[PDB]
């Protein structure tokens, strides 16, 4: 039946003497000791003895029923029949004493005489020991044996990675199976310990259909109900819905079960984590579970750990910190359970990092961590909190390592952004530094890690929050060498920040950046829009409150927008843009080298010239405005040691300056191809001087293997001193897709041109002469020709002689004056001449014939010219032994044109 | 002599392009990791909440089993913890807590 | 040489091509095959 509905109202004690003392079993003496004397001098029977003893436990006296069987038990040690009652008491109540005991007592324990749970968990080991010695297999000590296991088994710390755990529940439930065995299976009790300890095993169905049975079987067992184990193996199994409907019959029966509220407060809170942040629906949920059911619960035990834990999170969640302590605290100290412990450390943790403590918060943290397990187990968000602690305190070496230590346990959101975040910081620290460490590994972690953040954004099962912080970051990884990217970026940080046609003033910076970026690519309009636009935003932000150094950016993307209108055309407005800023801010240097450039280009015999001394004289240690002078000499001497001499002081200024060096190994490159080479040491000499050539260009492409015209260099040093077209056009293959300037494919001609590939070497030219610059190009022009002469020659085909001669033509009508140039409309006329003349008629025609004779016609005239002018290309005596054979050619022609048109009769 | 040809002085050129000088970028203001944000713990909070719960309030689960009081057991009789000999007809409360789990549905 | 005031504006300032990125043009390649064969020159 009920419980303790055994004992009566008042007994009477049989005294030696008698009728003597009468006890009120209700209303107890406040002290037993007296009464436990009397018993003793009394030889007193041991029915009184236990009902006195269980009489202190109906009214919460545990101690006091413990001390009187005690005595009890030493007072009858001959007889053991009830001796054997009163010790399986003892230890039942030492099972009770364990339930209210804590982990551990203060640090002024003292730890000898602990009245932990360890302490009573032992001293019922015992007296349970003393009982089984007495009786074995009397059934209260199976169930005994069973619980006692459980509750030492709970004590046993989180393994990492338990088989002594495990094997603990085994012994238990075998004990509990025992114990149904003996009852033939009708003990419900030790059927609830059975199932207990396959929940414990994970066994869960089973566990579910032995809770079950005894509702089944003993409904009217509500002391402990199991449908309490009901709803817990429900819950697992996934069936949260019907764990609540089960602890909502437990509270039907009984509104005051201190677990069953917890329990369900639990199932509301859970329900409240799946609608969303707050809401209606997720207040209602919230205040529901914690107030109703978690205080409705501590009202009934303010010593319940599950409790103390859950009501200590919802203060937290309210900043209300003096509560959190106290009840976490008592979670951690009253608990069979790691999980609590852990759960109370990470409280505990949140708070002293909130209020900002750091030592003994990252301690909890670790504490927390630890109770599940620690490292390889162990609670996530506590591993999280010691990480961004450790990052805290300036130690990020050891952040570093649990991060990682994590994403390697899982691909963790919040591990991966902090990671990430503090790698690229890394890097962008390092470029400012002293010395720059190599850092492309930590980039790329860093990238790696944003994008799989990036990821998490992407799908949608996640709630999907986006970050302006990571978008940022992520926009400089990348624009160093994957600009695209950086772009897209700040395309959607823009959006981001709108949301928050189209005139745009976003922050000044943003705008600017991607007017950058767009200027990068060929969009120089977009970009000079975006830079316009970030003018009137720091405008804006001008008249407003927030300081920003807006003369800065005011002298910064002032430049920005000259440059862009400068890329775009409108190079006059590019100018008075570059002006003002000047007229405001003429020490910005990077506007006046822009303006003498744009002098060089617009006069260059004059004002340019005269512009970029005097920016070399005003400013004469800026390496730009440096190069920019070099590259002015360099056209100098195309016009023709300045050049040499100044690029060299300037590597006095810069020892890896790659400009100045290509300038070198260029500089060097063309003195030493009109080296005299007479022979012998003399020809040696140059290739002394090419070998200096290639000393530079191999520094400068060392430090830059991007370096396109170091290499290109390299190339005409390799045809030149040693005629390796092969592989020197490898390079020029690849350079050619990296440079498109004119001269590139000039170059790539001249060897196309050698190896016979003249179609190749042909458009090869024609691509260079399309090019701006000058299209009509005297010598590209002349070399062209020549090819496709050449290709003539080889393919016996007319028509590339007739380009040919077209060619000689176009350079004739631009260099008129050119001795030479008419020697080659000439020569190739007269060439034509001979093949047609050389063909069989089956494949001539006579249109071809005449026009072959008006052109040898045309050519002996030149060349009669050529004869007698000045400074002939070559002896005027050969110039007239071409013209004589030139009388015998004519009557060739001649002769074979009649044959052919009688031919074609 | 006969050795005349096309004439076409043949000549390579590496001729550097002058400096760009581009479009400098500016530096946008964030918020690093000296700024607190993902330090705190409310950035925390979230990933704390998905956490499983733990519903295990004891060793005993929240049953906890004592034959303290109960009233003959410690003597020979553990009627008070015995089961009818008759099962009791079904509650209808009890009902949907009895059913197999097969009879759940799928998790 | 640089004057206080242009100091801190150029502190603000983070370049995207100079002098020496420009001879890399307009696709970066790697050139360093062609630092081997620069070697046997000299």
């Amino acid at each position: 039946s009920k419980r303790f509905s055994d004992i009566p109202q008042t007994i009477d004690i049989p005294m030696q003497d008698d009728v003597e003392v009468e006890i009120d079993l209700q209303v107890l003496p406040d002290d037993p000791t007296e009464l436990c004397s009397v018993f003793e001098n009394e030889q007193s029977p041991r029915i009184y003895w236990m009902t006195v003893a269980l009489a202190y436990a109906k009214q919460n006296k545990i101690d006091f029923a413990i001390e009187m069987l005690l005595r009890g038990a030493n007072v009858l040690q001959g007889n053991q029949r009830e001796k054997l009652g009163i010790i399986t008491c003892i230890c039942w109540l030492y099972l009770w004493k364990s339930r209210e005991a804590p982990r551990v007592a203060p640090d002024g324990v003292p730890a000898s005489e602990a009245k932990t749970k360890e302490y009573y968990l032992q001293l019922a080991t015992q007296s349970l020991n003393d009982a089984s010695r007495i009786n074995p297999a009397f059934p209260p000590l199976f169930l005994a044996r069973g619980v006692l296991i459980l509750l030492k088994a709970s004590l046993q710390p989180s393994s990492k990675a338990d088989s002594n755990k495990a094997e603990q529940l085994r012994n238990a439930l075998k004990s509990f199976e025992e114990a149904i065995r003996v009852s033939q299976g009708r003990n419900m009790l030790a059927v609830m310990g059975k199932a207990r300890a396959l929940f414990s095993l994970g066994r869960y169905p089973e566990s579910l259909a032995a809770y079950q049975d005894v509702v089944a079987k003993m409904p009217d067992m509500v002391d402990p109900d199991p449908r309490i184990g009901i709803g817990c193996c429900f819950w697992q199994l996934g069936f949260k819905d019907d764990a609540k409907i089960a602890w909502e019959r437990c509270l039907e029966i009984n509104p005051d079960s201190k677990h069953a509220n917890i329990l369900l407060g639990l199932y509301y809170l859970d329900a409240s984590g799946h609608v969303p942040t707050n809401s209606p629906e997720f207040i209602r949920l919230y205040k529901k579970a914690m107030t109703e059911y978690t205080q409705k619960s501590f009202k009934l035990d303010k010593n319940l750990p599950l409790t103390c834990a859950t009501f200590a999170g919802y203060f937290l969640s309210r900043k209300q910190f003096g509560n959190v302590d106290a009840l976490a605290h008592k979670a951690i100290q009253y608990t069979d359970v790691n999980a609590i412990a852990s759960d109370g450390w990470y409280l505990l943790a949140r708070k002293e990092h909130y209020d900002g403590n750091l030592e003994r918060a990252s301690d909890y943290y670790r504490r927390a961590d630890d109770a599940r397990g620690g490292a390889e187990r162990g609670y996530l968000p506590a591993k999280f909190g010691a990480a961004q602690l450790s990052v805290l305190k300036n130690d990020l070496g050891e952040a570093k390592l649990r991060l990682e230590k994590m994403i390697q346990h899982s691909k963790n959101y919040e591990a991966m952004i902090l990671l990430g975040t503090l790698y690229a910081e890394e890097v962008f620290a390092n470029q400012s530094a002293a010395v720059k460490e190599d850092k492309s590994a930590e980039a790329k972690k860093a990238i790696s890690l944003l994008e799989g953040v990036r990821s998490a954004w992407k799908d949608p099962k996640r709630n999907l929050s986006p970050d302006a912080a990571v978008l940022l970051n992520l926009a400089r990884l990348y624009e160093s060498e994957s600009p695209d990217k950086a772009l897209q970026c700040l395309q959607q940080v823009e959006q981001l920040e709108i949301d928050q046609a189209i005139r745009k003033l976003l922050p000044p910076q943003l705008l600017n950046n991607i007017g950058c970026f767009y200027s990068q690519e060929g969009k120089h309009r977009l970009a000079t829009e975006f830079f316009q636009a970030a003018l009137d935003s720091c405008a804006r932000i001008s008249q407003t409150e927030n300081d920003l150094d807006i003369d800065a950016l005011l002298t910064t993307i002032p430049f920005n927008l000259g440059r862009s209108y400068e890329y775009e055309g409108d190079i006059d407005k590019a100018i008075e843009t570059y002006e003002q800023l000047l007229s405001r801010h003429s020490d910005y240097t990077d506007a006046r080298t822009r303006l003498a450039y744009i002098k060089l280009r617009r006069n260059p015999n004059k004002e340019g010239p005269d512009a970029v001394a005097k920016l070399y004289q005003e400013n004469p240690s800026d390496l730009e405005v440096r190069g920019l002078y070099g590259w002015f000499l360099s056209k100098v001497n195309s016009k023709k040691p300045e050049q040499r001499h100044y690029k060299h002081t300037l590597q006095s200024y810069d020892k890896h300056d790659r400009y100045a060096l290509v300038g070198m190994g260029n500089l060097h490159l063309m003195a030493a191809r009109e080296m005299r080479r007479e022979t012998e040491q003399d020809r040696q000499k140059r290739s002394a001087a090419y070998n200096r050539a290639v000393e530079f260009f191999d520094k400068a492409l060392q430090l830059d293997p991007k370096n396109a015209y170091a290499a290109q260099g390299i190339a005409i040093a390799l045809v030149e001193d040693r005629k390796d077209y092969k592989n020197a056009l490898q390079i020029f293959i690849k350079v050619r897709e990296t440079i498109q300037d004119a001269h590139v494919y000039v170059n790539m001609g001249h060897i196309y041109a050698e190896l016979r590939q003249f179609s190749k070497a042909i458009e090869s030219y024609e691509i260079a002469l399309s090019k701006e610059g000058k299209a009509n190009d005297a010598g590209i022009i002349s070399c062209l020709g020549r090819t496709w002469l050449n290709k003539g020659r080889a393919e016996r085909n007319l028509d590339a002689y007739k380009m040919a001669l077209d060619q000689a033509k176009k350079a004739v009508a631009v260099a008129p004056d050119q001795l030479h140039f008419k020697f080659n409309v000439a020569f190739v006329q007269i060439q034509i001449a001979l093949v047609l003349h050389s063909m069989r008629e089956s494949e001539r025609n006579s249109f071809q014939l005449e026009e072959a004779a008006e052109g040898l016609e045309e050519a002996i005239k030149i060349l009669d010219e050529i004869a007698a002018s000045p400074s002939p290309p070559y002896p005027r005596h050969d110039i007239e032994q071409r013209a004589n054979m030139a009388r015998n050619t004519q009557r060739k022609q001649l002769e074979r044109a009649l044959a052919s048109q009688r031919e074609y009769e | 002599m006969i050795h005349q040809d096309y004439i076409a002085r043949i000549r390579y050129s590496n001729a550097l392009p002058p400096p760009p000088i581009p479009p400098k970028l500016l530096d946008i203001p964030n918020t690093g990791l000296a700024s607190g944000q993902y330090t705190a713990p409310g950035f925390a909070s979230r990933l704390a909440r998905e956490q499983p719960l733990n519903i295990e309030a004891d060793a005993e689960l929240g049953m906890p089993l004592d034959l303290v009081g109960m009233p003959g057991v410690f003597d020979g009789d553990e009627s008070s913890i015995q089961a009818p000999a008759q099962p009791p007809p079904v509650h209808p409360h009890d009902r949907p807590l009895l059913r197999p789990l097969s009879t759940l549905g799928k998790p | 040489t640089l004057d206080p005031r242009l100091a801190q504006i150029y502190s603000g300032e983070r370049r995207m091509g100079d002098r020496n990125t420009a001879l890399r043009g307009i696709k970066p390649t790697d050139f360093s095959h062609v630092r081997k064969l620069a070697a046997p020159f000299v």
